[PDB]
């Protein structure tokens, strides 16, 4: 019997890529006009693009025009859509079709895709100093768990900027970010000098202060 | 393309028209597409009248100028679901915003089913003779096992999947287990069924296609 069979869909980035792929069984799709269709959390549905037989002349809806690419493999008899510079609101369930009777006839079971979207303000931790390390302290905070980017780091309001450091963020299994800022310090300014990071996550209207402290 | 109405509620049995409005020319003929939650559309009507293949009788489709409409005649509780119009061009293709059908519960009578045993399991000495409930609501349904008249007890086990849905129905099936020896002793194997104040009984006779 026909059949169309789908994958490639998860959890992505806005402004990130994914390949989604149909791949047809019991028919060569060389001979057919394929489509895509989605489908977004409780809407309706809605064309995303087509691909025609033989010449691959390829049309889609003004939604998507230059950010995805319909395609197929003959050899591999699997059509493709490859999406690109994603966005919130391409967050959908994404169905492929064949073209039969002037509709679609067959269709995949429909793959997933969700563009992170979860605004989340950061948890900030303290990196502590001991002291093992001669005349010379490294502290610092660990920003976890924000989304989207940016965040800015700043040592007790802007007053201290000698021997900073504040890493890129990285982007974790999760989806959120993470990143740490650290300083190095005299050892004999421990007892005495307080140090506190300023974290300012204007996305999510959210500024942590954290005073850090030997353990 | 405007889907009227967007949703509505109606009863078994009741008759439900859609209408869909074209957004496309008119000789882009229609295409209707039913969608149940969590799954793929399914093509019922293409070419605004053509039944596809295997969709119930119940279902039909026409026109008048720029006005698409799809009919079921007589709503069944599996007809619970989202259907979708749509044109096709060559470069485009436009679907209508869905109209959500609801139906309201009430009871719904199983069909009934009897399977007599494979002649290949009889070579395992053991003869299996299955009676299928479909699509019934609610979950209280009386299954009796009958052997040349007699009733049986102790060698029937049940089991029972649901929908899972809304308006989600059960099914039911129930096995009957004998000896070959049993089995190719008597003739009349018969499931009966018992629904509130309705009883029905499918059966068969060894031997007899
Ligand atoms: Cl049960
Ligand atoms: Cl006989």
């Amino acid at each position: 019997e026909v059949q169309l069979v789908e994958s490639g869909g998860g959890l992505v980035q806005p402004g990130g890529s994914l390949r989604l792929s149909c791949a047809a069984s019991g028919f060569n799709l060389r001979s057919y006009y394929m489509h895509w269709v989605r489908q977004a959390p409780g809407k309706g549905l809605e064309w995303v693009a087509s691909i025609s037989p033989y010449y691959s002349y390829t049309y889609y809806a003004d939604s998507v025009k230059g950010r995805f690419t319909i395609s197929a493999d003959t050899s591999k008899n699997t059509a493709y859509l490859q999406m690109n510079s994603l966005r919130a609101e391409d967050t959908a369930v994404y169905y492929c079709a064949r073209h039969g009777y002037g509709a679609m006839d067959y269709w995949g079971q429909g793959t997933l895709v969700t563009v992170f979207n979860q605004i989340k303000g950061p948890s900030v931790f303290p990196l502590a100093p001991s002291s093992t390390s001669g005349g010379t302290a490294a502290l610092g905070c660990l920003v976890k768990d924000y989304w989207p980017e940016p965040v800015t780091v700043s040592w007790n309001s802007g007053a201290l900027t000698s021997g900073v450091h504040t890493f890129p963020a990285v982007l974790q299994s999760s989806g959120l970010y993470s990143l740490s800022s650290v300083v190095t310090v005299p050892s004999s300014s421990l007892g005495t000098q307080t140090y506190i990071c300023n974290v300012n996550h204007k996305p999510s209207n959210t500024k942590v202060d954290k005073k850090v402290e030997p353990k | 393309m405007t889907q009227s109405p967007s949703s509505l509620s109606a009863s078994v049995g009741d008759r439900v028209t859609i209408t869909c409005r074209a957004s496309q020319s008119v000789s882009s003929a229609v295409a209707w597409y039913q969608q149940k939650p969590g799954k793929a559309p399914k093509l019922l009507i293409y070419s605004a009248s053509s039944l596809y293949s295997g969709v119930p009788s119940r279902f039909s489709g026409s026109r008048s100028g720029t006005d698409f409409t799809l009919t079921i005649s007589s709503l069944q509780p599996e007809d619970f679901a989202t259907y979708y119009c749509q044109q096709s061009s060559y470069s485009l293709i436009t679907f209508g915003q869905g109209t959500k059908v609801e139906i309201k519960r009430t009871v719904a009578a199983p069909s009934v089913f009897i399977f007599p045993p494979s002649d290949e399991q009889l070579k395992s000495g053991t003869a299996s003779v299955v009676c299928l409930l479909n699509n019934f609501y609610p979950r209280e349904a009386k299954v009796s096992w009958y052997v040349d008249n007699a009733l049986q007890s102790g060698n029937s086990q049940e089991s029972v999947t649901e929908q899972d849905s809304k308006d989600s129905t059960y099914s039911l099936s129930s096995t009957l287990t004998l000896s070959k020896a049993d089995y190719e002793k008597h003739k009349v194997y018969a499931c009966e069924v018992t629904q509130g104040t309705t009883s029905v009984t499918k059966s068969f006779n060894r031997g007899e296609c």
